[PDB]
């Protein structure tokens, strides 16, 4: 604050600037994908795809 | 021409050989020859990884 005061004042009340934390959490959850593919398929996929 | 024998020989009855089923019970028909002729049957198996 800068407030207006007298000549003859009093030095004003006090004041500071606060600074405040933001905390922007990262660690609980992810993105996942699954295949669940055999080992037959990828066999019989090597003499009958071009 | 050799006369092979394999103790693991049989054939199962088809549904038309019913009535001949029934007159001895069960359908293991262990009284067969099968002539054969040795380069023509073949046997198979995938070659999967490892």
């Amino acid at each position: 604050t800068a407030t207006g005061v007298a000549i003859t004042g009093s030095a004003p009340a006090a004041s500071m600037d606060a600074t405040l934390p933001a905390q922007l959490p990262i660690s609980a959850a992810s993105v996942q994908s699954t295949f669940t593919l055999n080992l037959k398929e990828i066999e019989e996929s090597k003499e009958q795809v071009t | 021409r050799p006369i092979i024998d394999d103790v693991f020989c049989s054939r199962t009855r088809t549904a038309a050989e019913s009535a001949i089923t029934t007159a001895l019970g069960t359908a293991v028909d262990e009284g067969v020859m099968y002539f054969l002729k040795k380069d023509d049957l073949r046997f198979y198996s995938t070659p999967v990884v490892g």
